[PDB]
């Protein structure tokens, strides 16, 4: 796991500074190591002398140098892939939703974005034997569409204590774009204590369409969104959780591309495009991925969560 | 803040 | 190859100073020769008297004067051009990715930037007979999208020991813009020992969009990026490797120009603009080059790396 | 730092 | 031509001093005549007594007094104007690139700055009948983008021995700003022996963006650039060559002004602003000139060098 | 320094 920031005091850092760091969001040694010198300067009780000391000491505790692809292929083969509750869909993702990375699921309305996030919020607690993550879930919701009764329906499918599953889902309703980012700083604190295995922001860009209106606020909208997506990438490296954000769509009138622009297209590693099939069937499609080939699968929304096409 | 139950540690979901 | 800095002691330089130089990034006689007098002064245990001695002695070991275009056309005709794994694409580049220079590959998401870097990281190890570089690869990755399983898929195509190919790729994950530059100083050390033939920074400008926010930090952003691109140009001259950086894009709302501004447009010698074709086909295009004509080619991403349009 | 295998010199990739 | 400095010994100067002058950059009587008394004092084995003698004797050998505009209009009408390889472009410059003066070509990337310098480096060897300079070329390159294969392509157009043309281009790669200036002292030596007709520094200000970082080094950056541009102006008067420097651009964020500031705007006599036209066409524009009117022309980059819009 | 060919004087480029 990640080393807590308290281990910096044992290396020659004033316990007052650690408190000044922990008031800035940093809670692990990694979070301070990965941080630039610029960020630590922006802290009040920190100067360029301290920041150079903090960065130097923290760098000794976490590897930040070169290795070999062999040593990386080894460490990567032991990465957790959470099942989506669909044999047909996991065969598309070659295992399931991959941890330590940002995954994006966009599509028109009803295409099952929120439904996949509810299934993931349950199956991330199964033992790894059964294809899960053996951890809690963190469901940031910017729409008011978090339904606990949909988590119970999936727990019944996998035979889990519905009362116990709802204890492992830390729910938080974001009301604007500033609050949505504030919830991530509090999120970095919780993941140090417990063991969360899945972070869900649905929808990640819902509140950016309205808080930032026209083109006159376009530049500020993407720069604020870029910091959010960057702060998610930091959580994926600090704790090795799985970040699964959902995205809305927009028509092109010159036939539905996702919003967020190039800021969210480059940041996310895996993009899933969900269409409407027939009846209760849907069609997921590898829109972008570093490793997976471009292909389509057909899942469906059933009364017990996301599952294979029951037909 | 943090809920009095959100601060609780993970629990392996018991079967049913 | 490049002469190691230890050859300065045999010319009247205190072995203590060489240690004070090697603690500043310089590891070859070239790195000290190409360096300005200003940089050596900025070192602590070095004064204007020593620096004038160091520059004078080092200049005797490496040619830094005029020649003729005839002597340069001869020395250039023996330059290595790494194949891209696509006959249609190499015919566009008139040989392949040229060493001793900075090449840039920008485009929207999914356009195969990371995929080309994975193919290059493999084909740079083929013997020159087969169109490679007969050297190791160095893959600095600022996004977390380095997949070793994509290197094995390309090794199977060219019939190479997949276990041996992954031993020749020195991978390093940069977490911010300061760390991204720090990795280049450590990079100059490794290239003295082994024989690297390809340096890859993907993405070179990913972390500059978020570490430096608005326009208020624009000036500092480009000056920090200019030093990075300059430090790459130094590696291309020290060791004659091939620098292949990838770049993200941005929309112009006044229809996708690359980011980085004029700082990265002037610095890079070859720019490749990658579009999305149809299905799995992509369209590369000589955006800028000193010698190559403006033209387009059509490659594709296949299950065995980047290859010709398998259609 | 440097890996105990990254410091190793280049090896011509053997065929298969 | 220019008188060599050896003619000072025949006028009562110690042949030891001439050796002490030639070790300071001066190789012609002009270079010593145009020099201030301050520069000769800065030489070690030279005192105020000698310097007054050196300046007095040298002034007798070269005219440094008043004349008439009639005698100057006569001497100017016999000045050489090198063709740019484009009838449409030469009609803009009213003859071509004018010798005995500093010409600047700035613009965004790909706008054909390096391409014009390659065409000029060839057409400066044509006989004056065909519009050239009947001399060698000197191509100082601070970017690594000197391609001899682009000189051969232009020699084929004008029907010249491609092997002989590459013998008349003295190429030199500058690696920093100190080395860039050092190459000019060695340049003044070569021009005394042979007959160079064109000096090219491309790019003249590329290395000044990175060697001198922020505003804290701004003053030192321009004073170092002012000496360089002044040392070029001296070569244009000593030998009557044609100095053609290229310049990068920078955006103004308050839409692309050239870098270098007022130091390079006043120093250069002719400034050419190169835009991107359509396809392979470009648009040059008299940005500043003492005589030429403000106007635009349209040239293009062809497989045989810079030429008229082949459309 | 100077190349053994850069020190050579100018040559009118012969036709071809
Ligand atoms: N318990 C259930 N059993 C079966 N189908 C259900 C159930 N609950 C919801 N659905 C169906 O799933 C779809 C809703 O999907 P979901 O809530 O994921 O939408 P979404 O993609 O998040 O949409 P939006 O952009 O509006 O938020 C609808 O077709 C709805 O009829
Ligand atoms: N093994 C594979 N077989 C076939 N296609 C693949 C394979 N792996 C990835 N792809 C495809 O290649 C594309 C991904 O390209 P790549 O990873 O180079 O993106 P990129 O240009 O780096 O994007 P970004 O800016 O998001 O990082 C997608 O179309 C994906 O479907
Ligand atoms: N042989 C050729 N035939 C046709 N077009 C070419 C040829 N070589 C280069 N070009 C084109 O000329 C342009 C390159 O111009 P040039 O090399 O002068 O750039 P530049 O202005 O010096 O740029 P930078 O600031 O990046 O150095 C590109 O559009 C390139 O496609
Ligand atoms: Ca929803
Ligand atoms: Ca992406
Ligand atoms: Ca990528
Ligand atoms: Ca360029
Ligand atoms: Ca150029
Ligand atoms: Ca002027």
């Amino acid at each position: 796991g990640p080393q807590p920031i308290s281990r910096l005091e044992q290396c020659g850092i004033n316990a007052n500074d650690v408190k000044k760091l922990e008031e800035a969001g940093f809670h692990t040694v990694e979070a301070v190591a990965y941080a630039p010198k610029k960020e630590l300067i922006n802290i009040k009780g920190i100067s360029e002398a301290k920041a150079d000391k903090i960065l130097a000491e923290a760098a000794k505790l976490v590897p930040m140098g070169f290795t070999t692809a062999t040593e990386f292929h080894q460490r990567r083969s032991e990465i957790i892939q959470i099942t989506t509750g669909s044999k047909e869909l996991d065969k598309l993702l070659q295992g399931g939703i991959e941890t330590g990375s940002i995954t994006e699921m966009f599509g028109e309305f009803r295409t099952g974005k929120t439904q996949i996030c509810h299934t993931l919020a349950v199956t991330c607690q199964l033992p790894i034997d059964r294809g899960g993550g053996e951890g809690k879930a963190m469901y940031i919701d910017t729409e008011g569409t978090f339904r606990p009764e949909r988590l119970l329906a999936v727990a019944e499918r996998y035979g889990l204590s519905g009362s116990d599953v709802l204890d492992n889902v830390a729910y938080a309703r974001a009301f604007n774009t500033d609050h949505q980012t504030q919830l991530l700083y509090q999120a970095s604190a919780m993941m140090v204590e417990s063991r969360y295995a899945l972070l869900i922001v649905d929808s990640a860009t819902a509140l950016y369409r309205t808080d930032y209106s026209g083109r006159g606020e376009l530049s500020a909208r993407q720069m604020h969104l870029a910091r959010f997506l960057r702060m998610l990438l930091r959580l994926a490296d600090e704790f090795g959780v799985a970040v699964v954000i959902t995205n809305q769509v927009v028509a092109q009138v010159d036939p539905k591309k996702p919003i967020g622009g190039n800021i969210i297209a480059h940041a996310s590693t895996t993009r899933l495009y969900l269409r409407k099939g027939r009846g209760e069937t849907r069609i997921c499609k590898i829109y972008d991925s570093p490793c997976l080939p471009e292909a389509e699968a057909m899942f469906a929304i059933n009364a017990d969560g996301v599952g294979d096409a029951k037909d | 803040f943090v809920s009095p139950a959100a601060q609780k540690a993970f629990q392996p979901p018991r079967s049913c």
